[PDB]
């Protein structure tokens, strides 16, 4: 009874990759092989492409990470021991309300603003990198727009809502426990963030993404004895694996997808999980002061 | 008050209803994409184009999108190429919901879990315009990685323990580096050679000796495995046929 | 199924309809005698 | 009117109609049960 | 009423229970014995939910709630008016979920495919059972299950989360959140890669597995593979559910205190316990 | 009406009908047990 | 479907639907007699 | 307008009309039930 | 198809006239019970 | 076989009667212990 | 202006237009129901 | 589609949209008589 | 009912009835244990 | 400026233009509704 | 697409858009008669 959960016998060949124009930068990384990764998936590692947008994104991101880490280490007076003790509790806090959207003093949130700007720039440059890498390989840019949804949520959390409130004071800090505490206090300040309906939609789409990527993973693993793992080939030439995958769900559920359209569902659930989340974040504080009172007004709560 | 639009209606509610409209449209779009294979629906008995469908029918089926291949080929989705109503089976009851009694050996008649899609007779292509599923003999560069049992020469047995045959060669996918098939020479017929999918094997590297076992079909069922033509490059239809035959074992491996 | 065996099954099916309905009617009569379930204008009791 | 069965199969029409009628009857009965005036089990006075 | 390829796999057999009695289809659905049983449990549970809505004061779909019995009843069966209806709906839901999974098993046997899908659904059934049976039994009362209501089960989630004064600090909860977020990210990447390979633009012949591997080799530095991605995705979702179950068993049955100050153990390891 | 068995197979429609009847009976009993007048186990007074 | 059975099926359907409608009408008449469901311009006095 | 059936199959139009009017009747009835005036089950006073 | 288009349209018109007539009778009865067009001073 | 159906029906109806008899005896014992039909004023 | 139907399938145009018009009508009706003045079911006074 | 059927469809469509717009304008006039929706300098009342 | 087992598998029927009867008896026993009067383990007073 | 349709498909461009104009009009209407001065449903005073 | 209808579309388009504007501007004029949307130095009213 085999399951295609682990690859008992592996194959290793001469590393090769799809052809790209040389460009200013070559492929970098001297590809190698790994055993556990080949047990769970492919064994080859790299090479990683590092173009102009890749260099720009890496430099901006590294600057942001170094600024954040330097501030975290400085907050505990440069003690490696006490840095270890408080690492989770350490955080680069955003500037206070009084400074508006302008530059705060470095100790009072200027470093947070500089780090956030550099991180935003690196994330956007990484988005451009995904777009350009997809276009270079003569492929579509679905990954870029799926990423753009996540960037929308990130910018709504960090920049857009501060713009609307005219204030970075309620932005999320750069810390492990501090950003969870920001989540908790954001929910408390605005009345039981469960009563945010776009939060409910985002949770529905997150649950649906997990559900869908368990359903689809189990379906492809169930038809992997029939060439079902080779999804694009079953999309261009429908084999019996795709037919049985469709008929299983048609018989158990009443309807079914295509090998191509199931990944459209997969794309859209993931994208909507963050799109509705960004909308719900942009709506709180600006339009809806208290989500519990909005729910009471609109029939979500028994009106105490 | 601050966020209202008309008395009871406010901005958050309006954006919510806008999302609901967008999600209804998105569900329609996704269902249109779903209805790109196997559509339109046929009658369960006669096979005429019929189904309990409303005003959404005009929007149910999308125009055929065109897939371009790196050979000049083209696929149309949906292509309204359907299966024949008359299959090698008979209705248990004439009620359009009843299942089918096979009218023969369903292993070799391609009925039920043995049924295979009527694909095209072309091997999968690599980036270089060559077959992807090839035996290791005609791919000198490819080799089996170490730290894994080499499945060459190991006895091929069923669940009952009878030695169905012996493995001589491995067939692998060039596009994705992994073993696809084991070439098995029959202990009962040297002049016969069969392909057994790698997904249907247990490694069995931890026992008294090393052997390859199959839990689906019995030893005698290896005498009727579908054959292939080129013996060094296998078409999509041939591989789909072989995989369907092997997958049919679990349902009726002991007669019908 | 044929047109004759359908009638043959319908006979025993009708017999079971009558038996089930009679038992249920007796049950409802007993419950009504115990506690009626149609309230009056002033309620119950 | 009898031409409706030249559009619709009678067996599936019967099963779907039976299901719809049963669900509707359950709904109306439950709605009446939740009603103060028409709950024949709780039986509050209408005066 | 059949797909272009459906009237070829509609063979009999593959049923665990019932023989040829329920081995048939109704419309697109396969029924089987376990389809009959899931109808039995679903109709009864939904009717009981609507009955509890009738007994309730709202009929507002989001304010309809079926509450479990008060904790003063312990693990005892409760009167139907006050607590028992929630218990019967719980049992009916468990029976319907099990019937659903078993019907999926029969469909898998009939189509000759692996049983991965019902096995994966077993984890969702286990999460529900841990929320309504296992955890309330360990805690000693049926009132620790969640109410069956749209917004009231969210009130339960919030109340139980703040019972430990910050439920984020539950480390198993952190790990489950990490797995859920990673599952969503991996699903986005996988759907995007498949769509981009299948729909590469004007001209732009359909790309092969090598192009898909090359994309993530260039962008990330590693590509899992068109088979291994479904593996890692199923494992990601199932592990997220497993760690959520673990974090809810840990809260109440095992740990009955503030999760935030559970982490003081970390603060006081001997190589930085400055005191 | 004897022809209904041409539209529905007795061997399976009978069992499905038995299941539906059991569900309905058990639901009605649960509803009665949920009430205050028709709960024969609580036996609350009508007066 | 074969038209040779539509004549019979429609007549059975008509008879049964009139029976069902009449039973429902008699039940509605009984409920209205017990308690009408259309309030006057004062409520349910 | 007798020509519209060249565009719309009578089965499709009939099924769609049945479903749409059932949903609309439910919606209007539920809106009436949520109103103080036209809820015929509680029968609240006009004045 | 025009083979049964005329007769289907005739039966459809008969059915839809029956539907509208009964719905209008229902609305008339409802209006006699309680009108749904408030006056300048609201409902009285 | 067909005779096996008759033998199963004989043994099954014997089991039906014995099972229902023991159930009725148990119900009669419980009723003597505590009747489950309350009176107009309840049990007490 | 009669040429637009050469661009669009009349079935597509008609069904889409009916859908859009019904959804818009529902939207407008609900917006009026939300107002204090144009809500004809509670009928708040003009004054 | 051919041009003749397009012209016929356009004629029927024009008549239908004329009837729809006329009935909608009639309804709007009745609503305006009931309660106009354009307020004045002081509002509505 | 001469030979009803020429239609129903005796093994499947026996197992299904055993499971159904066990589940129903367990449900009735738990319902009695939920009561105040028929809980033979708590043993409350009839008077 | 008639060569623009040699670059843009008239059907796709016309559909996109229609949808964009509808969303823009809807947004402008809701923006005016949000404002006090131009909300024609409450009808607040200019002063 | 061929130029033979590039003008055939355009002649309609450049007319239809005009008609659209001819309606929309009209609407705006009415709104300006009702409530102008350009405030003065002291604000609205
Ligand atoms: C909300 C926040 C966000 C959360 C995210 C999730 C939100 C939820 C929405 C997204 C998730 C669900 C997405 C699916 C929506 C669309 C489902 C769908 O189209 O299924 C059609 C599916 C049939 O597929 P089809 O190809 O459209 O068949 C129609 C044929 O024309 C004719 O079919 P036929 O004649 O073969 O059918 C006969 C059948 C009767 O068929 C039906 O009852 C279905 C009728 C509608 C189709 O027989 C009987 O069942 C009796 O039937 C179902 O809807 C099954 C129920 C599934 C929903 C429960
Ligand atoms: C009815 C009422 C409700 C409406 C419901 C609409 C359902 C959505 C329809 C849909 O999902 O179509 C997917 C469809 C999938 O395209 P595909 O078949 O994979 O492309 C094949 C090409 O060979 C390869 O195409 P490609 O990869 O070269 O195409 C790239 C293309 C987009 O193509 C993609 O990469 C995949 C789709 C990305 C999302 C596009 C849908 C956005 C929402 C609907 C609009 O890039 C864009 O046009 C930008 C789209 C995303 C802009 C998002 C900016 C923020 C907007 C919201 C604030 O993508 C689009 O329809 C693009 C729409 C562009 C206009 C967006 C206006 C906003
Ligand atoms: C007490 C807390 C309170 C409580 C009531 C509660 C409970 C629950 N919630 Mg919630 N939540 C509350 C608050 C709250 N909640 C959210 C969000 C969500 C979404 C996130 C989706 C996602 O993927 O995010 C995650 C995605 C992001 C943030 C966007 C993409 C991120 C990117 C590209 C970052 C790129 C990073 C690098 C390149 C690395 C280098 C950088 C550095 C080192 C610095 C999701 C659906 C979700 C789930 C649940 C569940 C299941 C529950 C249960 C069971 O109770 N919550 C966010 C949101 O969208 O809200 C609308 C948000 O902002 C916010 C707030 C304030
Ligand atoms: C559908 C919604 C879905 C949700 C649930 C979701 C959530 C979260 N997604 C998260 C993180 C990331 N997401 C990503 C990438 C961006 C990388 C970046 O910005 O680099 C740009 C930054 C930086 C350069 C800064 C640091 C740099 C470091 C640590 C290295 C420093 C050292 C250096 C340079 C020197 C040494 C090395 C040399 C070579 C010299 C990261 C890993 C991406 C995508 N999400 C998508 C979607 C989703 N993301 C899609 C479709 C994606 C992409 O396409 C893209 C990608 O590359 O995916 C592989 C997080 C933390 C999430 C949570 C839960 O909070
Ligand atoms: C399922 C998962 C859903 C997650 C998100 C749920 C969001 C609902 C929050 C909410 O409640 O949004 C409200 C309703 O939206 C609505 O129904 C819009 C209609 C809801 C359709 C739900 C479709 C699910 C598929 C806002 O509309 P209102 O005019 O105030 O309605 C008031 C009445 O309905 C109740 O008195
Ligand atoms: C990139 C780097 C620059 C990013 C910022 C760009 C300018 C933002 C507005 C500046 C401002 O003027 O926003 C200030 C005001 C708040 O002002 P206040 O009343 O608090 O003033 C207190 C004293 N200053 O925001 C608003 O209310 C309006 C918000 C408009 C929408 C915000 C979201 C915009 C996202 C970026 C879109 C970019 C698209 C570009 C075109 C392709
Ligand atoms: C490589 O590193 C070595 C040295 C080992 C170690 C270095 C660093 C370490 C250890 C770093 C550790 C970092 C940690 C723990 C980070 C935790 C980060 C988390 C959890 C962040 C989570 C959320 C934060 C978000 C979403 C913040 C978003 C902020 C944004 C988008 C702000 C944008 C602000 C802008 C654009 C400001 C504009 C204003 C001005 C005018 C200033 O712009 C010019
Ligand atoms: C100003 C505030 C801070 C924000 C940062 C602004 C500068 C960084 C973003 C600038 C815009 C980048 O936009 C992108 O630039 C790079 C060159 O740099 C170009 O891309 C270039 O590098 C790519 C890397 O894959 C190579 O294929 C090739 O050498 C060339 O195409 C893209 O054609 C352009 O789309
Ligand atoms: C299997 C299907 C079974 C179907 C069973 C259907 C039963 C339907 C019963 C309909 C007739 C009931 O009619 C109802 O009778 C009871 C008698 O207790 C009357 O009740 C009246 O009399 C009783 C007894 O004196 C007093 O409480 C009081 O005077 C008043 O309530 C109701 O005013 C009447 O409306
Ligand atoms: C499947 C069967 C479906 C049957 C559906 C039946 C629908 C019609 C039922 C109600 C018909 C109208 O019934 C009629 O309503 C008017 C209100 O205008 C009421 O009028 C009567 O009672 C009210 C007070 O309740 C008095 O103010 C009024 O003077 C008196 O005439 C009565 O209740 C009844 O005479
Ligand atoms: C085609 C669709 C799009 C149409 C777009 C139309 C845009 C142009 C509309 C406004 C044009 C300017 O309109 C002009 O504004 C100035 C502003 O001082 C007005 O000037 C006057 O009006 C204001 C209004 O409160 C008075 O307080 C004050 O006495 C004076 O300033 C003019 O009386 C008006 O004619
Ligand atoms: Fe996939």
């Amino acid at each position: 009874e085999y399951q295609n959960i682990l690859t008992g016998v592996q194959v290793r060949t001469a590393p090769h990759s799809a052809p790209i124009a040389k460009g200013i930068f070559p492929r970098l990384g001297k590809p190698g092989f790994s055993y556990w990764l080949g047990k769970i998936g492919d064994a080859q590692i790299g090479p990683i492409y590092l173009g102009t947008t890749g260099v720009l994104s890496l430099v901006f991101g590294f600057f942001a990470i170094e600024i954040i880490g330097f501030n975290l280490l400085a907050s505990v007076n440069w003690s490696p021991m006490e840095f270890g003790r408080q690492f989770f509790w350490l955080g680069l806090e955003p500037p206070a309300a009084e400074y508006g959207l302008g530059f705060a003093p470095l100790a009072e949130g200027g470093w947070w603003q500089i780090a956030g700007f550099f991180l935003t720039t690196s994330i956007l440059l990484w988005w451009v990198r995904m777009y350009r890498r997809a276009r270079a390989l003569k492929m579509g840019t679905h990954t870029a727009w799926a990423f753009a949804s996540a960037i929308f949520l990130f910018l709504s959390l960090g920049f857009i809502r501060p713009l609307l409130m005219g204030n970075f004071s309620e932005s999320v800090p750069f810390g492990i426990f501090p950003h969870l505490e920001w989540t908790n206090s954001f929910s408390l300040n605005y009345g039981n963030f469960f009563y945010n309906p776009f939060h409910m939609l985002s949770i529905a789409f997150l649950y649906g993404s997990a559900l869908l990527f368990a359903m689809h993973g189990a379906t492809i693993l169930a038809v992997s004895r029939l060439g079902g793992d080779r999804e694009v080939e079953q999309i261009t030439d429908r084999g019996t694996a795709a037919e049985r995958a469709a008929l299983f769900w048609r018989w158990t559920m009443g309807f079914n997808a295509t090998m191509e359209s199931i990944h459209r569902w997969a794309w859209w659930f993931a994208v909507l999980c963050t799109f509705t989340g960004a909308i719900g974040i942009l709506l709180t504080g600006t339009v809806v002061d208290n989500w519990f009172e909005w729910g009471v007004k609109h029939g979500l709560a028994p009106a105490p | 008050n601050k966020g209202d639009i008309t008395g009871y209606m406010d901005v958050a509610q309006v954006v919510l209803y806008a999302f609901w409209i967008f999600f209804a449209g998105l569900i329609i779009y996704l269902r249109r994409e779903d209805r790109r294979e196997g559509y339109p629906l046929e009658d369960a008995i006669s096979g005429k184009i019929n189904s309990l469908q409303g005003l959404g029918s005009v929007f149910s089926i999308a125009r055929p999108k065109i897939f371009k291949l790196k050979t000049g080929a083209t696929y149309a989705a949906p292509n309204f190429k359907r299966d024949a109503v008359a299959i090698k089976a008979t209705r248990t009851a004439p009620t359009a919901g009843a299942p089918f009694e096979p009218t023969g050996n369903p292993m070799t008649d391609a009925v039920g879990p043995a049924a295979y899609a009527l694909r095209d007779e072309l091997p999968d292509l690599t980036l270089g315009g060559q077959p992807a599923i090839v035996p290791l003999r005609v791919a000198p560069t490819f080799s089996v990685a170490a730290e894994d049992t080499d499945p060459r020469g190991l006895p091929v047995v069923d669940r009952k323990g009878a030695v169905a045959g012996k493995v001589t060669d491995l067939w692998i996918d060039r596009a994705s580096i992994a073993i696809r098939y084991l070439e098995v020479e029959l202990a009962a017929t040297p002049g016969r050679k069969v392909l057994l999918p790698f997904a249907a094997t247990r490694i069995n590297a931890k026992t008294k000796s090393k052997t390859v076992t199959v839990q689906s079909i019995l030893a005698r069922h290896f005498a009727n495995v579908p054959t292939i033509a080129k013996t060094d490059s296998i078409t999509r239809r041939e591989e789909d046929k072989v995989m369907a035959y092997y997958s049919s074992g679990y349902l009726y491996s002991d007669r019908v | 199924i044929t047109e004759g065996e359908a009638k043959e099954f319908h006979k025993i099916f009708t017999s079971s309809i009558l038996v089930f309905f009679g038992v249920a009617a007796f049950a409802h009569l007993l419950v009504w005698i115990w506690r009626p379930w149609v309230p009056g204008p002033n309620g119950y009791s | 009117m009898w031409r409706i069965w030249q559009l619709f199969d009678p067996r599936q029409a019967l099963v779907g109609l039976a299901t719809f009628l049963f669900v509707l009857a359950l709904l109306i009965h439950f709605i009446l049960l939740s009603t103060e005036r028409f709950n024949w089990l709780e039986g509050a006075s209408t005066k | 009423a059949l797909l272009s390829f459906e009237r070829k796999y509609r063979v009999r057999g593959g049923t665990l229970i019932g023989g040829d009695l329920f081995d048939f289809w109704v419309g697109p659905f396969y029924v089987g014995f376990f389809g009959v049983t899931t109808l039995l449990f679903t109709v009864l549970g939904t009717a009981l939910i609507v009955w509890g809505a009738a007994l309730g004061p709202s009929w507002t779909f989001w304010q309809i709630s079926i509450n479990p019995p008060d904790v003063s009843y312990g693990l005892a069966m409760a009167p139907m008016a006050k607590g028992g209806l929630w218990q019967i709906i719980t049992f009916s839901a468990i029976g319907a979920f099990v019937s659903w999974a078993l019907r999926e098993v029969e469909i898998c046997r009939k189509l000759g495919i692996g049983y991965h899908i019902p096995f994966a659904f077993g984890f969702a059934i286990l999460a529900y059972v841990s929320l309504v049976v296992i955890r309330p039994v360990m805690m000693g009362a049926w009132g620790y299950g969640f109410p069956y209501g749209f917004m009231t089960h969210l009130d339960w989630v919030s109340n139980t989360g703040y019972q430990y004064a910050n439920f984020h600090y539950n480390p198993a909860h952190m790990l489950g959140i990490t797995l859920f977020f990673t599952t969503c990210l991996a699903l986005a990447l996988h759907g995007s890669l498949i769509l981009s390979a299948a729909n590469p633009g004007k001209g732009e012949v359909v790309k092969g597995p090598e192009h898909e591997n090359t994309y993530f080799q260039d962008t990330i530095g590693y590509s899992v593979g068109t088979l291994g991605i479904h593996r890692v995705g199923l494992i990601l979702a199932l592990s997220a559910v497993v760690w959520s179950i673990i974090c809810m068993i840990l809260s109440g049955p095992i740990y009955t205190g503030s999760w935030p100050d559970w982490w003081l153990w970390w603060q006081k390891l001997p190589f930085w316990n400055h005191g």
